[PDB]
């Protein structure tokens, strides 16, 4: 009984690394949609709306994993 | 008279009989090892001139010449089968690296006072961030204060422990094994490789040091 | 500015100056850039590709031989060219191919003119690709 | 032993070192050897001819 | 491609690249402008004093 | 522990050091230099 | 051949030498009750 | 019957890792999307379905992470 | 009860570890900014508010790692 | 064998470990798909085949390391 | 209490790491401010503040690690 | 053989991870093939074998980490 | 006392893997220095300072986590 | 010795994570050599050699852990 | 004197994990000079310096993880 | 003096990643020195030795980490 929960915590654990690969990747489309804005400032309204796609779908990718944890730790 | 004091005693010996003892009769023809120490002093001057210069450089060349100095002739000595690495504490070089940074600090609020505090905030960060940036600056204050010492000591006592265990584990090289051909020879390849390794570190890491402490000079009398 | 103005000039007769233009292809060394309007002054090496010219008339391919793509932050696209490919009447296959196949002898002649040729052969099969 | 490997080795490395970066040393500081004799007779040259 | 290494310039690289329409272009737009443009008569006649003035070779 | 045999003596050691450097050695080097410019220019 | 130049050796490199002074005492002071010995 | 579940909670844990590759492959193959449609605003219609296609199976690893890790659960 | 503590603090440690994405993450986005704004000084006031809310969304990411570490301690 | 059913499941989630390279990698091949199409359109076509075919012999590698997780639990 | 604190001590050690990423966030938004600046010269008084504060918070991302650190010993 | 069959399972797990960097080799081949194929067409029939080499090689040290996975495992 | 100690020692072992970041970002920090040299040597005696600077605030994240290690052990 | 074997086994399949260096290395290397030979051809006589002792000093240190490993195994 | 002597080996493997960063520190250092000094012959004088300077900080990162280790072994 | 043994295995194992870096190390500067030689050929005398020692660097941070994990097994 104790044995299971500290197994549950230390899964949660290590599954909170799922979260750096999502932070690393939606900060880089960031930098990308940057970049390519400096690059051409008349390409924002284009290049906005697939950049925050990217964003949530990088966001919804981590938030997997963190329901994972989350579900290991209260379920 | 411990190891440390005849070992430093021998080093001043060497280290003076390399100038006084190398003019025969001190011509003007400036000698190998003359024009090699001429090239040294050239050397750290141009450091104190290109990281600290622009109104008072040549004041403080003479430290970083003499720390270049007694750099060079510790890791000089730190080869020879022999050769101990000054007592193998190396707490020394920690004591130099605390008492630098206690000079600089006490010329920085000698010279700047209560302008010495907003060397934390070089050109924005307002207040929302101010003090987060203080602390940062702070204690990367703090870790200069021991990065000169576990930096050169570091090394220097890692290369040490090498050089032991590397002695050690070879012990049966030739003594009664069949197989110590070239392929049991190379362990005597890596041996040397080290003796590079650690010659090379030492002085690129006494130009770091130089270059360290002319760096710090110029933060604490000149503020960015 | 409102829109984007294209100064197109070749050495025998200019085409275009200050006129008014939309999305004009600037194939370079990399590739070409579509740029719509304003845009960041840039300086780009053109290479022998399309420049697809659009105005509010139609949509006219111009197989260019070369240039500059720069750009002024005043928005001016001054693209320095040389020879440009007039709608389609430019369009001759059988004698582009036996030049690229006359030139490919002579390919690894002397040195300078060995690997130019080879260029002009590239050159001629661009062409070739803009032949359609 | 625990120690003698690396007196041992000590004769190659003092070898290598002689043989590598000994020649380069000499070389470096014969050239401005050469240069500080050269540059130092030029100006004495100069002078005298200043004079002459 | 290699026209500065195992070519020459750009210049010359351009020029033979505007060569290639031009000598490859059709006989309505083969008009005087062209055929002035395809002809090459200049002589590289390098100085004396210069260059030696060797010969004059083809530019 | 084994403490005051070498750190007070070191810092004795680099002040002495320091001062016979600073004191000797540099102007045997500012002395050539300023030697080869007076009798260079 | 040997000659003594007076160099500032106070005037500018006081607060390195006030620095070891005071490294010097507090390890003086530290000996007996930084040792646990 | 408790050590085992224990082990399945934490190699479960272990498997999610496989997110950090499926985001950062997801987010750069979008990176790289982003820079050419700028740099080339006239690629959009060739570059778009390659995109989602990439994506797609950049995120065929993290859904096997997800399902694997699911069935080791249950 | 001090085995459930113990992992619980292993995997608050574990946790910790996630917030080296959300550095290198906020690094790249200040790092392309910087860039960016160096290349033309005029597309700065236009690329700061973008760049400033996908560093809040990156650290909003660190701060959900943060979280699930605190939660797990208290 | 309890504890060997146990071992069987967590080298089974550290061996999930390994379809990080297959996905990031498939993804750097998909972004330097995107920006070759976007510098030049005319090798897209030439360029089709090659990069599946990369993609499948990086995705071989997570096809390995799925067949060792399995082969470790079943 | 023995692994009570066995455990805060590995935590302590695990949650450290978060300075790896604190020191390469910091060095790549610094890389980018020395490309940009000997690429532009004139930015340096508009893009020194911004790179400073992002540094500056991006190592203040491993301390708020270190005090996480910190907490789990103390 | 309870810990050694347990030892040789998580051993076999963690000698997975290999194929990572396997992927990563092939995946970073086959990118700068694109690159250089897309760059030039004329030098991809050269760059072609060579890529087929490269990530024949970088499959061979994957190769080598399944082998070592699977005598640990039979 | 004697898994106190253990742990201590576990603790600050995995206090040293931060390290390592430090190191490469120090090492990319000199990296960039030298590309922005190269395109621009004039620059170098505006540019170094902050360069030691750069240096200085990373090798401060190592020597936190070489301080944690530190206080871990003694 | 039944621990001592399992942890040799561990040991064997921890050793092999060095492979992981030599496959990015014959990776970038080949990717540095795809991205010169796209350069200008000529210098491909010259810079092949090069490229193939890297790769096989890539694969020299790869094997270091691999012999390492096998002594862990044997 | 069997538990603290074997976290003691292991501690001292946990900190020699952090010389790859330091290895592929003066590697990148290495790599940019080489770029530099490539781009411009002429400031090989000036870039060597701070190159071989960056060298030497993380080989004494490196040489700091190598006394956590030490430590841990003597 | 079983799991003291275990444990010297163990670390010696964890210890050889050192050779990781050592490789990636190697490799990155191979790779810098083809780009440098492709770029322009003239330069390959004066940047052939910069890559041998740092190649040499490198090796050497592979071998102390590989000497690591010799004296944690035999010593």
């Amino acid at each position: 009984m104790q044995l299971v929960l500290a197994a549950k915590y230390i899964g949660a654990g290590i599954s909170t690394i799922g979260l750096l690969g999502a932070g690393i990747g939606i900060a880089i489309v960031f930098a990308a949609l940057i970049n390519g804005v400096s690059r051409n400032p008349s390409i924002k309204d284009t290049v906005f709306p697939m950049a925050i796609l990217g964003f949530a779908l990088s966001e919804a990718t981590g938030l997997f994993c963190l329901m994972v944890s989350f579900l290991l730790l209260f379920g | 008279l411990t190891t440390f004091s005849l070992y430093t005693i021998i080093v001043l010996l060497v280290i003076t009989s390399l100038y006084t003892l190398t003019n025969n009769n001190n011509k003007i023809i400036g000698s190998r090892w003359l024009i090699s120490q001429e090239a040294i002093y050239d050397t750290i001057m141009n450091m104190t001139k290109g990281q600290i210069g622009g109104k008072n450089w040549g004041l403080y060349f003479p430290m970083i010449f003499t720390l270049f100095m007694f750099i060079f002739i510790a890791n000089l000595i730190s080869m020879i089968p022999y050769s101990f690495a000054l007592s193998a504490h190396l707490v020394f070089i920690i004591s130099l690296s605390i008492v630098i940074w206690l000079g600089n600090t006490i010329l920085g609020l000698y010279k700047h006072g209560w302008v010495f505090f907003s060397l934390f905030v070089p050109a924005g960060t307002p207040l929302p961030l101010v003090p987060l940036l203080v602390i940062i600056e702070t204690l990367s204050y703090f870790a200069r204060a021991i990065s000169l010492g576990l930096r050169l000591g570091s090394n220097i006592l890692a290369g040490h422990l090498l050089m032991v265990i590397l002695a050690g584990l070879t012990f049966n090289f030739m003594l009664i094994n069949l197989f110590t051909l070239v392929f049991g020879f190379v362990p005597l390849a890596m041996i040397l490789a080290i003796m590079m390794l650690e010659f090379a570190i030492g002085i690129i890491q006494g130009y770091v040091w130089a270059i360290l402490t002319a760096s710090y000079l110029k933060d604490a009398v000149y503020l960015h | 500015s409102s829109g984007l103005k294209l100064q197109f000039a070749l050495p025998h007769e200019t085409l275009y100056s200050g006129s008014e233009v939309t999305q004009v292809n600037l194939p370079a060394k990399s590739g070409r850039i579509g740029v719509l309007a304003n845009h960041v002054p840039t300086v780009e090496q053109l290479l022998p590709g399309v420049v697809e010219v659009m105005e509010g008339s139609n949509s006219k391919k111009f197989f260019i031989s070369g240039g500059f793509a720069t750009v002024q932050p005043d928005s001016q696209l001054c693209v320095t060219a040389i020879e440009a490919f007039p709608l389609e009447s430019f369009s001759q296959e059988n004698i582009k191919n036996l030049l690229a196949e006359a030139k490919k002898n002579v390919s690894s002649s002397d040195a300078r003119e060995a690997a130019e040729a080879a260029i002009q052969v590239e050159v001629l099969e661009n062409l070739q690709s803009v032949l359609k | 032993n625990d120690e003698s490997i690396l007196l041992l080795t000590f004769l190659g490395f003092t070898g290598l070192v002689a043989k590598y970066l000994a020649p380069a040393y000499k070389d470096f500081a014969d050239a401005r050897m050469k240069k500080v004799s050269d540059v130092l007779n030029a100006s004495r040259n100069k002078h005298v001819e200043a004079v002459k | 491609s290699a026209w500065r290494k195992a070519g020459i310039s750009y210049a010359a690289y351009l020029n033979v690249a505007a060569q290639a329409i031009r000598s490859s272009l059709k006989t309505e737009l083969q008009t005087a402008s062209v055929l002035n443009r395809s002809q090459t008569d200049a002589f590289y006649t390098q100085y004396k004093n210069g260059t030696a003035a060797s010969e004059p070779t083809p530019i | 522990f084994y403490f005051m045999n070498q750190l007070t003596y070191g810092f004795l050691l680099m002040i002495t050091l320091l001062i016979l450097f600073s004191q000797f050695f540099l102007p045997m080097i500012l002395r050539l230099y300023v030697s080869r410019l007076f009798i260079s220019k | 051949m040997l000659k003594r130049f007076p160099t500032p050796i106070l005037k500018v490199y006081w607060p390195f030498f006030v620095a070891g002074a005071a490294v010097y005492y507090g390890m003086s002071k530290a000996a007996d009750l930084s040792s646990n010995t």
